[PDB]
C-alpha cells in the first residue's frame, strides 16, 4: 500500500510542478480560515509555489526531476490547521442544531 | 451563615458564603495586575484581560459564549494596577458548568494567534471609549509621572505595543503571575465544600509563588497634555500611605474631611474643605476632589481639580491652601467626625451589593488572606484620631508631589510655583 | 477617531471593566 | 565689497553685498517663530511658513506660484523657534519681480479662509515627516520640557490644533508679530539702493515694534515617550547662556571640545572627549553629541545620546560623568585649541555658501542690527579661555536638568538617578 | 506613512524648511 | 428699466418658492467652486432654502406670498464669491496660451 501510494503520488502529478497536497485542496469557506489561520512564512511558501506552479502550467513545462516534491517529504501543514476548521464549524452546528 | 475560609497546601485562598441567594456569584482574584509587567511586555494586562472569551483547553471561544448566554449568566473582568479579578455570576442550578468556564478560562487558556490577532483591533478600540472621560487620562498619566517602574505602568495598551503583542507574551504572563499562591477564589450563593472540589480540578495544578515583582519607586515631576479641552483638569499627589497601615486610614478620614465628591445630586460639598475653599479662588463651575489610591507598596494622596481654563491657576492654589490650613492643625472634631460617618457609610453601602461584597472579600483574601468583618473595620476607622489625619495632610503638603494636567494650560501653574 | 460610540472628577483609583456581557466602562 | 547695513529709521535694516554673481539671493528676517506666539495661537507660525502661496493682496496664488516657477526663482521659508525669514533666489535679471513676489507675501497675505482651509491638511503632513528623525521629536520636547511659556512652544502645530487655526488668527500674528522694527530685509544679489526703494515701499508700513516678547521661564523636568524604537534617544540639558554674551562663546568651545559631529565618514569621532568616554566602557553601537540651542533671551546646553536599550544606561551616565570631569578642571589646552579650530572652521564653513552667509547676516541683523566681520568672530571666539569653557561646565553640572527620553525605556535612567 | 518617507544624532537647533520649491524638511 | 426687472422678478417667481437669485444660477463647475466656498453658514442656509423649494415644487404649491423673497430683499451672495473664481479661471486661461 505504501509504494502503491508513492506510484499514485508519482501519477498525480502535483510535485512536478512544486506543489504540496495542501496547496491542491479546493479553497472552500473551511479550507480559506485554515489558510488565513496559517503563520506568514508557511502563507509565503505556500503562495510562491502556487504562483510558481501557475507559471509552469503557462509554459506548459514542469520542474526538472531533482526539483520535483518528494512524496516522503511533503508536508501536511494546513491539515493541523485545517482540522480545527471543521471541528468548530461542526461543533457551531450542532449547537444550532440542537 | 458566615463567611467561611480555607487556605488550601498549594496556597490557593477559598473563601464562602452561602446566604441562598437567587443569583450566585464566583468570582477568582489574582495578583496580577498591571504593575508586573516591565518595559518590553506592556499592555499585556490589557490583552489578557480582553482575551477572557477565548479558546481554553476545554472548552472553545463558541462554546464558552453560548454557555454563558444559554444560562443568561455573565461573566465579567474587572482589573486594577495590583489585582485582576474574574468574575461569574448566574442562577444557582447552572453555577457548576459557570464554574467550569471560569476555572478554564483562568486556568488552562490557549490563547491562539488569529484569536489575539483579531483581539489587537478591539483593545484599540477598548483604549479609546475608556479614556473618553478625561479623568481616565489625567488619573492614568498621573499614575505615570508619579512612579518610576511598578505603579507606573499603564492600565491600558500603548499606541505602539497594539500589534506587537504575542501568544508568547501572554502565556509567560500566565505562567508568571496565575499560580496558587496569589489566588483566591470567593463564592457569594455556594457552597464552600464545591469551591474546594473546584479548586482541586482547577486552581491547583499551577501553585508556584510566580514572579514577584519590584518594588514601586516615587518619582515626582509633572506632564501636562494641551489639547483645547473647555475645561482644566489637574491632580496633584504625593507618596502615602500603603494598604496595611493605620496611615492609610488616617488618609482616608483625610479625604473624607477634605471633598471626596459631592454626596448630594449637582451637589456643592457644602462642608468639604477643598470646595469651600474654592469659592474664594472662584464662583464658577469647578469640582475638586481628593484623590486617594493605596496599593500594597506605595500611596498616592493628592486634589483633583475641574475647572476653567482661566481661574485654573488660583482655583488649585485656593485647593492647595486648605490643605495647608489642615497641615497647620486648623480643624474641627466635628468635622472629622462627620468624616468619619462619611467613610464608613461609603464602605457599609459598597458592600451593601452582592458584587461589591464579592470584590471586597476578594480583594481582602489576596492582600491580608484574612476577612475583616464590617464591624471590625468602623472600630479601625474609628481609631484613626485628628490629630492622625493632620500628619497624613502634612505628609502630602511636604511630600515631593506630582502633578498631570490636560487642557488649555496658559494659566494653570507649574509645580514649583504651586 | 469616533471613539466608537460616543464630568464627576475622579477622586479613586480606576478599574476597566470587559466581558461576555456587552456593556464594559471604566470606574473611579 | 561688504555688507552695509543701515537701519532705515522705519526700523527695518537694509545690507547687500551685491557679489555681482549671477544668482542673487535677497531675503527678508522676521521675529516672527513660535517664540512670539502664545498658548491660543499654537500653530499659527506653522501654517505661515507653508502658506507662502496664498494669494496675497496683490497677487494670485497662481501668479505666485506660476511666476516664481517661470523665473525659476524660489522662495523659501525657513523659521526657528527664535525667528524666521523668507528667501528668495534667482537670476540678477528677474529679482526684480522675486522682489515684488517675496514683499507682497510678507507684508500682504489675503489669507483667504478657503486657502487657508485647503492647507491645513499640508500642515498634519510637515508636522508628521519632520518627525520621522527622532530626534526632531526629542529636540522638541526637550525645548518643551525645559521651558514653562515661551521657547516650550512646538515648531510643529499639535494635532487638536489642527481644524482649529482660522485665517484670523493668522492676520493677528502677522500685524502683531511681523511688524517692520522686527524685520530686516538683507539681499545678496542685489543693489543696496534698490532694496531700500522697494521696502521703503512696503516693509516701512508696519511701523510699530508690535507684541511683546514673551520672555522664557525655565522649568526643569523630564518628559519620556515609550514607543519601541529600536535605539534609545536621550537628551539631557540645562539652562545656559543667550545670544550676546561670552558665555555663549564658551559654551560652543565646551561643544566642540565634547563632540559636536564627526568630520570624518565612518569615523568614530576618536576625540570627542564623550565618545572616548562612552567607548572605553560600551562595545554596542552608539552616537553621542553634546547639544546647544542658544536664544536671545535664553539657552540650552547638554548632552544627546542614542544608544541600545539595554546599554542607554550606563552610556548616558558616562557621558554625564565626562562632563563633570570637565567641571572638575581635567582638560588639557591642545584639546580647548582644538575645539577653538573645530568651531572657527564651522562657523567658516557655515558661511562660505550663499544662502548660510544671507541667513547669517540677516540672523545678525535682527539679533544686534550690526554685521560682525568673519574676522571679529574669530578673534573673540579665541577670547574664550579654558576657564571659561570650565566654567560653562559647571553650569551645566549644577542647573536643574531637564530629560527628554524616548525609546524601550526599561533601562534608562531618571534625573534623580542620574 | 508621513507621505513619502525617507541616525545622525541631532546637536544643534531644528529648523523648519518649506517653499514653492517642492524638497521640504528639518536640519539640526 | 429697475420697475422692469421688478416685473421680471415677479414673473420669474423664482421669489415665490422662496429663493433668492444666487441661489438658481446653474452649477457650473464655476458656480460648484463659488459654493464651496462660501462661509459654511450660507451654504448650510442655501441648502434649506434650495430643499424647501423641492419639496414646495413637489407639492405644487407656493410659500405665502408674504413669504415669496422680496425682490428688494433678494441678497447676491455667491456673486461676489463667483466673481472671483471667474477671474481665476481667466487667469489661468491666458497665462495658458
Amino acid at each position: 500500500l505504501d509504494g502503491f501510494r508513492k506510484w499514485y503520488y508519482n501519477a498525480a502529478g502535483f510535485n512536478k510542478l512544486g506543489l504540496m497536497r495542501d496547496d491542491t485542496l479546493h479553497e472552500t469557506e473551511d479550507v480559506k480560515e485554515a489558510i488565513r489561520r496559517l503563520p506568514e512564512d508557511l502563507y509565503n511558501d505556500r503562495m510562491f509555489r502556487i504562483k510558481r506552479a501557475l507559471d509552469l502550467t503557462m509554459r506548459h513545462q514542469i520542474l526538472p526531476k531533482d526539483q520535483w516534491t518528494k512524496y516522503e517529504e511533503d508536508k501536511f501543514y494546513l491539515e493541523p490547521y485545517l482540522k480545527e476548521v471543521i471541528r468548530e464549524r461542526k461543533e457551531r452546528e450542532e449547537w444550532a442544531k440542537k | 451563615q458566615d463567611l467561611e475560609f480555607t487556605k488550601l497546601p498549594n496556597g490557593l485562598v477559598i473563601a464562602s458564603l452561602e446566604n441562598y441567594a437567587p443569583l450566585s456569584r464566583i468570582g477568582l482574584f489574582v495578583k496580577a495586575g498591571s504593575r508586573y509587567e516591565d518595559s518590553n511586555n506592556l499592555g499585556t494586562s490589557h490583552l489578557l484581560r480582553l482575551a477572557s472569551s477565548l479558546t481554553t483547553k476545554g472548552a472553545s471561544s463558541f462554546k464558552i459564549t453560548r454557555g454563558i448566554e444559554a444560562v443568561g449568566g455573565k461573566l465579567s473582568v474587572t482589573a486594577t494596577r495590583e489585582n485582576m479579578a474574574y468574575t461569574v455570576e448566574g442562577i444557582r442550578s447552572d453555577i457548576e458548568i459557570l464554574m467550569e468556564f471560569l476555572l478554564n478560562v483562568t486556568t488552562a487558556p490557549e490563547f491562539r494567534r488569529w484569536e489575539v490577532a483579531a483581539l489587537r483591533s478591539q483593545l484599540k478600540i477598548d483604549k479609546a471609549v475608556a479614556f473618553q472621560n478625561s479623568q481616565t487620562r489625567i488619573i492614568e498619566n498621573l499614575h505615570d509621572v508619579a512612579y518610576k517602574n511598578a505603579l507606573a505602568n499603564p492600565l491600558y495598551c500603548p499606541d505602539y505595543r497594539m500589534g506587537k503583542i504575542t501568544s508568547e507574551e501572554l502565556h509567560y504572563f500566565v505562567q508568571n503571575h496565575f499560580t496558587s499562591a496569589r489566588m483566591a477564589l470567593v463564592g457569594l450563593g455556594v457552597s464552600h465544600s464545591v469551591l474546594k472540589q473546584v479548586a482541586e480540578q482547577f486552581l491547583n495544578m499551577r501553585g508556584g509563588l510566580g514572579l514577584a515583582g519590584a518594588k514601586a519607586k516615587y518619582r515626582g515631576g509633572e506632564i501636562r497634555e494641551q489639547n483645547g479641552d473647555n475645561l482644566v483638569h489637574a491632580a496633584i499627589v504625593a507618596e502615602s500611605a500603603a494598604i496595611g497601615n493605620a496611615e492609610a486610614n488616617a488618609f482616608s478620614v483625610l479625604q473624607h474631611l477634605l471633598g471626596a465628591g459631592p454626596h448630594i445630586k449637582r451637589g456643592n460639598n457644602t462642608t468639604s474643605l477643598l470646595s469651600q475653599s474654592v469659592a474664594k479662588g472662584s464662583h464658577q463651575p469647578f469640582d475638586v476632589s481628593a484623590f486617594n489610591a493605596s496599593y500594597s507598596d506605595s500611596g498616592l494622596f493628592g486634589i483633583y481639580t475641574i475647572s476653567q481654563a482661566a481661574a485654573a491657576g488660583e482655583v488649585i492654589n485656593a485647593a492647595y491652601n486648605q490643605v495647608k490650613a489642615v497641615a497647620q492643625g486648623n480643624l474641627s472634631s466635628a468635622d472629622v467626625q462627620a468624616a468619619k460617618n462619611k467613610l464608613k457609610a461609603g464602605y457599609l453601602m459598597s458592600v451593601e451589593t452582592s458584587e461589591g461584597f464579592l470584590s471586597e472579600i476578594g480583594s481582602q483574601a489576596l492582600a491580608a488572606g484574612s476577612y475583616m468583618p464590617p464591624s471590625t473595620v468602623l472600630q479601625q476607622i474609628d481609631s484613626v484620631a485628628d490629630a492622625d489625619v493632620v500628619k497624613a495632610a502634612k505628609k502630602f503638603v511636604s511630600g515631593k508631589k506630582s502633578m498631570a494636567a490636560s487642557g488649555n494650560l496658559g494659566h494653570t501653574p507649574f509645580l514649583d510655583e504651586l | 477617531p469616533v471613539l466608537d460610540v460616543k464630568g464627576q472628577a475622579a477622586a479613586r483609583p480606576l478599574v476597566a471593566t470587559v466581558g461576555l456581557n456587552v456593556p464594559a466602562s471604566v470606574r473611579f
